[PDB]
């Protein structure tokens, strides 16, 4: 069997969900180890499934050499959800439009028909929505605000009374949304708003990240402070978890963001 | 079940001034080299049948290497090998506590792995052949590789059968194109018709769900084999005949359509009623007449492909007494 | 085994959604996030694991266009279980209104056409003409067949594109 010659035509752009990572992983990380004597850790995030760097091993994914290997990302499973750092303003046009209680949005679709798709929901969202009650399950709107301490935590102002959205609520919330909606509001099929939270991470190759740089720090840390999650943890909205448990998910989900946009 | 497919492929070519002298022998030879004998396209290729079309041999532009590429469009005679697929000769090649692994002797490549759960296997020894049966699953033809992934064990003959509620008449470009596998059914019963008569009375009682009383052979002039076990008072009807006859519109295929064990599955009988007179365990499924057609077709090609592989491949008295513990073992599992 | 189990088995493809009631009967839990409807036709989702009771089952029947077909046998790669899907969708086979029609009555309407089931025993009919289509779709035959007419089609498309024309 033979690669036959090929060029790129056109390059599509979309938001990566856990199915894409997961079916595109060559494997999952389980320990935070590093080596087993001279030889990457497998299991770990240097694992050479994920490609190689040194001349010693060659990659097991193409067997290929350093030169010749372009690396293959691997999978970290979130004992919790987390949400994308790339999107979090996205995620808040999402849970200001539709129901929190049903998934049935929450604006009248009909008066943005006339508009283009790109500025849809950016037009959906910018009007107010706070105490409006949904025409399904009759339950007031909330109102969505943005925590000042960070660039990812969401709360719920129900008429004084304040809840925190925790990933897992909002992807909850977000499951609840058909595809009817998201296509009358602008937005295409690949970009339903259930892929804005992600339980499973990619781990970037590792010939994105050689020198087995400072990066591979945050991979590390992140993959160590994941395993003191517990893995049947479970958040439902209205419930009250532990400080010890919620200190936990702020730095995990704050290292993935400290990943992706520092200093950005 | 060998067949005819259509691919599509870009090849590089390192010296196109050569190429392009005799550019339809050069492009056979690169197509047989590359993809003759490898799984490509969820397909087994076995053959290059031709080129259908091709494109101009362009040069390529993203290097500077002076080489061609060429798209080309060509049949391939390949092979897909289905759920339930009966395949009469696999060589056991390793029988350890994990699994079993077997290979086909046909002209099928196919790898096929074996549980060691089920009785009937654990009993086939390392160089024994033994004629097995492809499970409830895919076949996973994994590109570049020279054979096909399966799963499968070693065909115990089943007790129940299912019963085919038609409502819809059959179609005359239905009944034309079931005249393809009708010629299929025609050239393989003239295959058997060459081979020894003796080892195909002895694998059809081997493989009979039932025991054959004695030796009383049935004929139809179109199929030869051993007359086994009845359904009360009624009677079976000729598959080929009935297609020939629905061909010129004479014929209704409407109502419930069965093939009890009491018949001979490498037979064209079948049981056609205008009642669900048949004892069947579930409930008859609702189809069109070409659906259970199709399944009765491909049925009768299954069987009579597994007896004509089963006789080709046990020639002499030799492999049969290397063989009677297998044999034994399927003669245990019959009912009474 | 289980009714319920046979219904969650059903309820994976994008295909059949389901109708809920609150008459608390025949309850179901999805395996993943799957959009239902109500009684008076309202489309609403429900996530990865929801207790909704199952008034009945509304099997949508897709239409494409034999365009489809021809781009994913162009492609080649295709399962038989998917060409043979999107073949019945084409309408250049009826296998999936074949095995289908067992429509109680017109106990339900909305916007797609399909199979409408409301009762007990005719959900089983239901879920037991769903499992042997996909069973005949997976089975020996119909792997000769959809095989025979995308190679025939493609094979007579690329004739009268290029022999019967220049």
């Amino acid at each position: 069997m033979e690669a036959g010659y090929a060029e790129i035509a056109a390059v599509q752009f979309n938001i990566a969900g856990d199915n894409d990572h997961k079916r595109q992983g060559v494997m999952e990380v389980t320990i935070s180890n590093l080596f087993e004597g001279t030889l990457p850790a497998e299991g770990g995030i240097y694992d050479a499934r994920m490609g190689t760097t040194d001349h010693h091993y060659k990659c097991i994914t193409c067997s290929h050499q350093r030169k010749q290997c372009m690396g293959h990302p691997g999978i970290l499973q979130m004992h919790a959800p987390v949400l994308q750092p790339l999107f979090i303003a996205e995620i808040r046009r999402w849970l200001r439009v539709i129901c929190l209680n049903c998934g049935a949005p929450i604006v009248d679709l009909k008066r943005y028909e006339h508009l283009i798709r790109p500025k849809r929901l950016i037009e959906a969202a910018s009007s107010q929505t706070e105490g409006k009650q949904c025409y399904v399950c009759k339950a007031v709107h909330p109102k969505i605000v943005k925590d000042s301490e960070d660039y990812f935590t969401f709360w719920a102002d129900q008429q004084g009374k304040i809840d925190k959205l925790y990933p897992q609520i909002i992807r909850e919330i977000f499951s609840r949304v058909t595809y009817d909606t998201v296509v009358k509001l602008g937005r295409s099929k690949n970009s339903h708003p259930e892929k804005l939270v992600l339980k499973a991470i990619q781990i970037p190759p590792i010939s994105i990240r050689p020198g087995i740089h400072d990066i591979n720090n945050v991979i590390q840390y992140l993959v160590r402070k994941n395993l003191l999650i517990p893995k049947d943890l479970q958040i439902v909205r209205g419930q009250k978890i532990p400080l010890n448990i919620d200190r936990n998910l702020q730095t995990i989900q704050q290292l993935y963001y400290n990943f992706l946009l520092d200093s950005v | 079940m060998i067949d005819q497919k259509i691919f599509e492929t870009t090849l590089n070519i390192d010296d196109p001034t050569n190429f392009c002298t005799n550019v339809e022998a050069h492009l056979l030879k690169e197509l047989e080299n590359i993809y003759v004998g490898k799984c490509f396209k969820n397909s087994f290729i076995l053959n290059i049948t031709g080129v259908i079309q091709r494109s101009p041999c362009f040069i390529m532009r993203t290097n500077n290497s002076g080489r061609g590429y060429m798209h080309v469009r060509f049949s391939a005679v390949v092979s897909y090998l289905n759920a339930f697929d009966l395949i009469a000769a696999v060589k056991i090649i390793k029988n350890d506590s994990n699994i079993i692994l077997g290979e086909s002797l046909l002209t099928e490549p196919v790898t096929i792995v074996i549980p060691s759960s089920e009785s009937q296997n654990n009993v086939a020894e390392v160089g024994q052949i033994v004629p097995v049966q492809l499970a409830n699953s895919s076949v996973y033809y994994i590109p570049g590789r020279q054979q096909a992934s399966a799963t499968g064990s070693i065909f115990i003959p089943k007790h129940t059968f299912s019963v085919y509620h038609v409502q819809e008449e059959l179609t005359q470009e239905q009944a034309l194109n079931l005249t393809k596998l009708v010629n299929i059914i025609e050239m393989l019963l003239e295959s058997r018709s060459k081979k020894d008569f003796k080892q195909i009375c002895f694998f059809e009682k081997l493989y009979y769900t039932y025991s054959i009383s004695s030796d009383e052979i049935l004929d139809l002039k179109i199929w030869k084999g051993p007359k086994g076990k009845e359904m009360s008072r009624l009677k079976p009807c000729n598959v080929l005949s009935f297609l020939y006859d629905a061909l010129k519109n004479k014929n209704s295929s409407l109502g419930f359509w069965a093939r009890p064990p009491n018949l001979l599955k490498s037979s064209p009988l079948a049981y056609q009623q205008d009642q669900n007179s048949f004892n069947a365990t579930e409930l008859p499924i609702i189809c069109s007449a070409e659906v259970m057609f199709v399944t009765l077709l491909k049925e009768i090609i299954n069987y009579l492909q597994f007896i004509n592989d089963l006789c080709d491949t046990f020639n002499n008295e030799q492999l049969i007494k290397r063989h009677e513990n297998i044999w034994m073992l399927i003669e245990q599992r019959k009912i009474g | 085994p289980i009714e319920a189990y046979i219904r969650q088995l059903l309820v994976d493809p994008d295909v059949v959604p389901i109708v809920s009631e609150k008459k608390k009967e025949l309850r179901v839990r999805p395996s993943t996030r799957k959009e239902i409807f109500l009684i008076n036709g309202t489309h609403l989702a429900v996530p990865a694991e929801a207790p909704i009771e199952i008034y009945g089952l509304k099997l949508r029947l897709k239409t494409f266009s034999p365009q489809c077909f021809m781009r994913m046998a162009e492609i080649g790669s295709f399962s038989p279980e998917t060409l043979g899907y999107v073949a019945s969708g084409a309408n250049l086979t009826n296998f999936i209104r074949v095995f289908m029609k067992c429509v109680d009555q017109e106990t339900w309407k909305k916007n797609g056409e399909g199979v409408v089931v409301t009762t007990k025993e005719n959900i089983i009919q239901f879920t037991h003409q769903y499992i042997e289509l996909y069973k005949f779709l997976r089975s020996g035959g119909h792997s000769w067949l959809i095989n025979r007419l995308a190679e025939e089609m493609v094979h007579r498309k690329l004739d009268r594109e290029d022999q019967g024309s220049h």
